[PDB]
């Protein structure tokens, strides 16, 4: 925990040229200080503000996206204060603050076309802006302002170095007025909340004014930070005093106002964040002081606690009706043990941003830069505070005695050094995480006077091996395993053999250990113990199935790289090798069957009624002794019947005692997995003939979910059917476009029930290759039993004459 | 339009006349360029659009418009590739003639200027056919060759070497005319139609709209970040996760190399397993993850709320005879078609290899009983009607003195005559509707993939193909359809069985006959014969 | 020194392949001592220490060149036909010194009882003792491996891996 570093992604992304001449070229007026923030919204901007000049720039590409020159009134240009993105009727804007010798100008600036849209003369400098609502009207999404601000189109906050605070209507269902920043329209200040706001916008309006309440009169305190919060619906105020204040935008009442613990500094930023269980509905904002002059940085936190929570019709909770606001946690970061021996530092904040994920996570970032007086190079920092970790900390109230940043549980730190060493020259104006705690994983982007820079910030012999190589196969890491088992083949140093026979010792003692433990899982899912499978032996049976599967891989590389085994090592690999394939399949397989009644004495019952019946029917005259899924087995020969008669009431016979003898068809070695497939369709098949009465079986997902051949699939359905006596669908199915012994036995049974023109449809589409003296009789007596005299003579011809 | 050195503008203005005839501007807009050098531009009064075209610093074609800051790019067409990879298994001659000759690959006028130069010869270039122009080349090289062994007893080797340096020294006489013919023009775009022409320097091309998926896919990752999310779905976090999920294909694109590339297009060539393959591909990409790049997949795939509707959008989204029936619109429309079915094949392999992935990923749980059964019977279901139709249309894509595509005259001979009929189903019972460029390209050339795409009844590509002196072609668009196209599959098994009994393989053509007979059920074909089934058979 | 020796080594190593940089390296090596009684004798400690690597197991010269010297295994069956390799080996290695090296420097003074006029005369004597080896693989019969097991086990014990 002792150094977390920020991680440089990319070079530094220079602004265009024409970006930088036109921030340089207002330098020349001394008093001009360049300005730069991120954009709080979603659409991916920067901007950048010396004097009069404004550059709109992509936070990712820094391409220039935008820029405009304000003019104004008197000979001396504006300075672009206060910078707000603003987005309204499908268009992105800035609401700037521009400051002239003799008041200030409100204007709103449409990145689309580059100008001006609309412009208000202030009563007094400005210093911050905020916007409220972006629309108008008696919507749903109004319901939370009180209703003098429902009749605005378009709400913003304006705060004054005197110390006003003022809601100006925007007035955007006004089509017609295109103002710029010098036909600036005037403002109608209202101290008093009328009750006839409608017919006095109607009167402002036509007048060419814009509305405003006024919240506060000049006190004679400049306003340093505002901010509005839509989820308490409370318009944060820091006083260059500092003191602080929330007004709730329901009410217009001061809900809330007290001097912060940090005494007499300006309140700089505030930052909002909600908990993911708090039982008294409290929700927190960071409040922090700084000096402007370079001085002491402090993070105060207050605890808002709410009567009420309401969800409004957007699924957005506001919570209502403040019972108290407390300072809960402080934290000077100018204070803070950096400084051997009583060095002046100028502290400086950069930004505060807050995360919140849907909240489950919610975060406040802070980014701080400390100059030491005689260092040329400024220390960066970067720090995160969880407020979930905070609360289960048991809500500290500050950092205890001995605890440093580096080693909180609810507080995490990086050094941005490695940003700083690349920009030894460039202004540091802000920093960008990117939404999409020392384990935290983030990227971010550094705002530059050149442009701008990219960085991630990364969270935090043979026992040690062994873990590694868990791991690496835990995770499925196998790239990292099969390069090691590559470059350890490729390198003839005696320690690569030795590190190879290690690995492959290991990789065979792993899959031993993963079969002890998938048999003790398997145990439960048969023995007839469990009734329901809890989701943690699901997924300790899907990690078995993973780690089958990935220790198949690491071995089918060890085969690959294999070029000098001894034929005994080539032999034992293979056999390695078949194995944990044959215990990946049978997981595979088990798996599925957990994932997705079997009558046994139903079923049986049909079985041997159906054998019993073609016994009788064949009269000694056929071979048919064996039903389809009865040749079906016998292609296995004798170990599916030593596997059937293992478990009370076998009979070595389809279909099987009970599930756990079906699934054990898997673990059969030198089998085809087709073959294997087949018997477990054709026993699905007999559920779903049991239960006609559900459309929506999970059980037809079985062909898809393991690849099975839609050919196949017809097959099996057809040797289905012609057990089940459905002779006609069975052929249909057969002889759909999509073995030896089952062409004796098709006409076989054919013949012995009379069907004899089936048998010769069969016979002359097929044209099975008659081997046997037995095959050439039983074609001759299909061809005869048509009365096809002379084709069966001419086929003892051919054929033993 | 200003150019400036170090960034360029364009202003829009509109003309005022006061009452005392004194003219003035008035601005109406104001947009900044890139470093790029500005070759055209012209403006729309009916779409409000300054189109324009540049280079820029590696001298590519970049065209963009934009209603008068963020300009659309128009999706130009890159030059061939310097580098032709050759498998150990492939003929070099096969491969490269393939290339040079594939449709709108190359122009002619670029070889029969490298050949006329290479002969040192004044001879009047006839008119050539494209077969004696191929004739010709291979002639005109093999005469290098033999003029550049010297000695009796070259070795295998050096014969071989000797053979390569000929044929690279005549490719690179046909680049050098080619660059030339390809240097860029103007712009044409028509007023009332909103028709849009790319005139270079050797031949025409047209700008048609882009469909949605194609847009997504192609733009640059910069610009992604900036498309209106209400274009995409009325729905903002469906949009969001289309956006999130066509970034994750985009990094699996950039990191398959081109052996990958032909391990797949092999793979469907070969009739293999195109899912096992995407597999495989995976496997090895992790083994050289040397970048990280499956931890930054992943990363953005844990951004992405429901990758798999995502997945299905994208699925969904890819699943007047007379006039029109000029070869250059045949060709630029199956040229269209070609474009759209191999892009849509790779998002179709990346996005096999990412849903296998999604699988080993998803054990990041318990399989889950009520998840299992639903998942495994829905998206198995989903997924086969999914992957395997790709698969079928992009290998139908795959499959008169002019050039043409085997698309081009099955358009031409089938499609083209059934257009009547699906501008009346429409409902445009009105006579009176004008003609729309882009709803009717886009109907014609959604029709034609479903004729194509094995999907209609038509029966008619193939017997066509059968009654023409071409079968082998034939024999090969039958094969990679039959497997997964359930349309017309007594049709495809009758075609078969004409290309047997030309061949002289009369037996198995007998089978494919009796067949095809199962089909005979509601078939007109086969009722046409007739004005028991099997004795008529 | 240890370095020296370990470079001599290495330019064994590339002598295999190519001759003008290994030749730059003895070239180099007349960047020497010079004093014959001892420092001659001191290039002779490393012509020695590695005509005992080429009779040992895989040679440190190895690794680099992956020549007939490669670390073979050392639970191959193939010890003989090994063993013919090192005396292949200890024979471009009499070679590689005859064209640029040993035309000098002789050590071997008394040894065991047995005092030897020159240095060459332990790379003949290392011949000859890598010669009898390969006679008593050729010979591998039960009583002559149940005499080397108790030699064996007398002189140090062995691994049982």
């Amino acid at each position: 925990m002792q150094n977390l570093e920020a991680q440089v992604t990319g070079s530094l992304v220079a602004f265009p040229d024409v970006t930088q001449k036109a921030l340089k070229e207002d330098e020349i007026n001394l008093d001009s200080v360049l300005r730069g923030k991120f954009s709080t919204g979603r659409t991916s901007l920067a901007w950048l503000a010396c004097g009069p000049q404004l550059e709109i720039t992509n936070s990712v590409t820094g391409e220039r996206i935008s820029a405009y020159h304000f003019s104004g009134l008197t000979e001396r240009p504006p300075v672009v204060v206060a910078v707000k993105e603003f987005t309204w009727q499908k268009k992105t804007g800035l609401l700037v603050g521009l400051v002239e010798a003799e008041g200030s100008v409100l204007c709103l600036y449409d990145i689309g076309i580059s100008k001006v849209v609309k412009a208000v003369v202030l009563p007094g400098s400005v210093t911050a802006v905020e916007p409220i609502i972006n629309h108008g009207g008696a919507s749903a999404s109004t319901q939370h302002l009180h209703q003098s601000l429902r009749w605005f189109f378009g709400v913003t906050a304006v705060v004054t170095d005197v110390g006003h605070v003022l809601l100006i209507d925007l007035c955007l269902d006004e089509v017609s007025s295109n103002q710029d920043e010098l036909d600036a329209s005037d403002l109608e200040v209202m101290s008093v909340i009328p009750t006839k706001i409608p017919k006095l916008r109607e009167a402002a309006t036509r007048e060419r004014r814009h509305l405003c309440l006024q919240l506060a009169a000049p006190t004679g305190t400049t306003v340093s930070c505002l901010s509005y919060i839509s989820r308490t619906n409370q318009l944060a105020v820091g006083y260059s005093d500092g003191y602080f204040s929330l007004w709730n935008m329901k009410t217009l009442r001061r809900d809330y106002h007290v001097q912060i613990e940090g005494g007499r500094v300006p309140v700089c930023a505030v930052a909002f964040q909600e908990p993911e269980n708090d039982p008294r509905n409290c929700c927190y904002l960071w409040a922090v002081q700084s000096s402007e002059s370079g001085g002491d940085v402090s993070l105060h936190l207050l605890q808002l606690a709410f009567s009420d929570r309401k969800c409004l019709a957007s699924g957005q909770i506001m919570y209502e009706l403040l019972e108290y606001c407390e300072e809960r946690y402080s934290l000077d970061l100018s204070g803070s043990t950096l400084s051997l021996r009583g060095q002046s530092n100028n502290t400086k904040l950069l930004g505060c941003q807050t995360i919140e994920k849907f909240p489950d996570t919610s975060v406040s970032v802070f980014s701080w830069q400390v100059n030491t007086y005689g260092q040329g190079k400024p220390s960066v920092y970067l720090g995160v505070f969880d407020i979930n970790r905070w609360y289960q900390a048991q809500m500290p109230d500050s950092l205890r005695s001995g605890q440093f940043l580096r080693n909180c549980s609810y507080f995490a730190f990086w050094s941005l050094e490695a940003v700083v060493n690349i920009t030894t020259q460039d202004i540091i104006f802000d920093i960008l995480v990117h939404e999409r705690p020392s384990t935290y994983n983030f990227d971010a982007t550094c705002l530059l006077n050149s442009g701008l820079i990219h960085f991630a910030c990364t969270g935090f012999q043979e026992e040690q091996l062994q873990a590694i190589l868990a791991a690496a196969v835990e995770t499925s890491s196998l790239g990292l395993l099969t390069s090691c088992i590559k470059r350890w083949t490729a390198e003839e140093q005696p320690r690569s053999a030795a590190n190879l026979r290690f690995v492959l010792e290991w990789t065979w003692k792993k899959v031993t250990l993963t079969k002890q433990e998938f048999d003790r899982l398997c145990f439960r899912l048969f023995d007839g113990s469990c009734n329901f499978i809890d989701p943690h032996t699901l997924q300790s049976l899907q990690q078995c199935h993973l780690y089958f599967s990935n220790l198949t891989a690491v071995l089918n590389c060890f085969i690959a790289q294999a070029k000098e085994v001894t034929q005994q090592g080539a032999v034992d690999l293979t056999n390695k090798q078949s194995v944990t394939r044959l215990l990946t399949l049978y997981a595979s397989v088990v798996l599925w069957f957990c994932r997705s009644f079997y009558n046994y004495q139903v079923i049986q019952q049909y079985y041997s009624d159906q054998r019993k019946k073609l016994e009788r029917l064949a009269r000694g005259k056929w071979d048919t002794s064996s039903l389809m899924i009865d040749g079906l087995i016998n292609q296995f020969g004798d170990r599916i019947q030593q596997l059937w008669s293992r478990d009370d009431n076998g009979t070595g016979k389809y279909p099987p005692a009970n599930l756990h003898a079906l699934l054990d068809v898997y673990l059969l070695e030198n089998a085809d997995e087709m073959s294997k497939h087949a018997i477990t369709i054709y026993f699905l098949l007999d559920i779903m003939y049991s239960f006609p009465d559900k459309p929506d079986s999970s059980i037809e997902s079985f062909p898809t979910a393991f690849f099975v051949p839609g050919s196949l699939i017809k097959l099996i359905q057809g040797f289905w059917l012609l057990d089940h006596n459905d002779y006609q669908n069975s052929v249909d199915c057969i002889l759909n476009p999509a073995m030896s012994w089952q062409h004796s036995q098709i006409i076989e049974n054919l013949l012995c029930h009379g069907d004899s023109r089936q048998a010769l449809r069969y016979l002359q589409v097929m044209k099975p290759v008659a081997t046997t003296s037995k095959e050439v009789k039983l074609h001759m007596t299909v061809l005869l039993a048509n009365r096809s005299i002379l084709e069966a003579w001419n086929l003892q011809r051919l054929h033993n004459v | 339009y200003l150019h400036t050195p170090k960034q360029g503008q364009f202003c829009v203005f509109q003309l005022m006349c006061a009452e005392s005839n004194r003219y003035s501007l008035d601005h109406i807009s104001s947009i900044f360029t890139n470093q790029e050098t500005l070759i055209d531009f012209t403006f729309t009064l009916t779409s409000m659009d300054i189109w324009a075209l540049w280079l820029d610093d590696d001298n590519q074609t970049v065209v963009k418009h934009i209603n008068f800051g963020q300009w659309n790019p128009v999706f130009v067409n890159p030059l061939p590739e310097d580098d032709l990879a050759i498998s150990d298994e492939q003929e070099p001659q096969e491969a490269y003639l393939e290339c040079l000759f594939a449709p709108g690959r190359f122009t002619i006028a670029a070889v029969q200027k490298a050949i006329q130069i290479l002969r040192k010869g004044s001879g009047r270039v006839l008119d050539l056919s494209w077969e004696e122009l191929r004739k010709d080349v291979t002639l005109t090289v093999e005469n290098e060759i033999q003029n550049a062994v010297i000695d009796y007893d070259v070795s295998q080797e050096e014969f071989r070497q000797i053979n390569i340096e000929n044929w690279c020294k005549f490719y690179t006489c046909c680049l050098q005319y080619q660059e030339t013919l390809s240097r860029p023009l103007a712009l044409l775009v028509h007023p009332d139609t909103n028709m849009v022409c790319l005139l270079r320097k050797g031949f025409l091309s047209f700008l048609a709209p882009c469909s949605l998926v194609e847009h997504l896919y192609l733009v640059p990752a910069e610009h992604l970040l900036t498309v209106d999310e209400s274009v995409i779905s009325d729905d903002i976090d469906a949009a969001s996760d289309i956006v999130n999920l066509i970034q994750c294909l985009r990094m699996i694109a950039d990191y398959i190399s081109e052996d990958m590339a032909y391990l797949m297009e092999s793979a469907c060539c070969h009739l293999q397993s195109p899912e096992r393959v995407a597999e495989q591909i995976l496997e090895d990409l992790i083994a050289n993850d040397i970048d990280n790049i499956m931890e930054n997949i992943q990363n953005k795939l844990q951004d992405t709320r429901n990758p798999i509707r995502a997945i299905g959008f994208l699925l969904q989204n890819m699943d007047l005879s007379t006039l029109y029936g000029s070869i250059t619109a045949s060709s630029v429309v199956c040229q269209a078609i070609c474009k759209i079915s191999a892009t849509r094949f790779l998002i179709c392999r990346d996005l096999l290899i990412l849903q296998h992935l999604l699988l080993r990923l998803g054990d990041m749980a318990l399989i889950g009983a009520g998840q299992l059964l639903h998942s495994q019977q829905e998206l198995i279901p989903r997924a086969a009607q999914l992957l395997l139709s790709y698969y079928m249309i992009r290998w139908g894509s795959q499959c008169t003195s002019g050039i043409q595509t085997i698309v081009e005259l099955f358009f031409e001979d089938v499609a083209r005559k059934h257009f009547p009929h699906v501008f009346i189903q429409s409902g445009a019972s009105q006579l009176q509707e004008p003609l729309n460029w882009s709803d009717l390209i886009k109907r014609i050339t959604n029709y034609l993939l479903q004729l194509l795409w094995p999907s209609n009844p038509n029966f008619q590509f193939a017997e066509c193909l059968m009654r023409n002196c071409q079968y082998t072609q034939l024999q090969e668009y039958v094969r990679l359809l039959l497997p997964w196209c359930q349309v017309n599959v007594g049709s495809c098994h009758f075609m078969l069985a004409q290309c047997y009994l030309v061949a002289g393989e009369g037996h198995k053509a007998l089978d494919c006959f009796s067949q095809a007979a199962s089909e005979v059920e509601r078939e007109d074909f086969l009722e046409k014969l007739i004005r028991s089934p099997r004795l008529q058979y | 020194k240890t370095k020296h020796l370990k470079a001599a080594f290495l330019r064994y190593c590339r002598k295999d392949i190519l001759g003008a940089q290994s030749m730059v390296d003895s070239l180099f090596s007349d960047s020497d001592m010079e004093p014959d009684d001892e420092l001659d004798l001191a290039v002779n400690q490393i012509s020695v220490d590695l005509i005992d690597d080429y009779p040992a197991s895989d040679p440190r010269w190895a690794e680099s060149v992956p020549e007939e010297a490669a670390g073979f295994s050392n639970t191959s069956l193939i010890l003989l036909h090994q063993l013919e390799d090192k005396m292949k080996a200890h024979s471009f290695f009499v070679d590689f010194l005859h064209q640029v090296g040993l035309f000098s420097r002789l050590s071997t003074c008394q040894t065991k009882g047995m005092l030897v006029a020159t240095r060459l005369l332990l790379s003949e004597h290392a011949e000859k003792l890598s010669a009898a080896i390969v006679l008593k693989n050729h010979h591998a019969k039960l009583p002559v491996l149940v005499n080397s097991a108790i030699q064996l086990a007398l002189d140090k014990r062995m691994c049982t891996v």
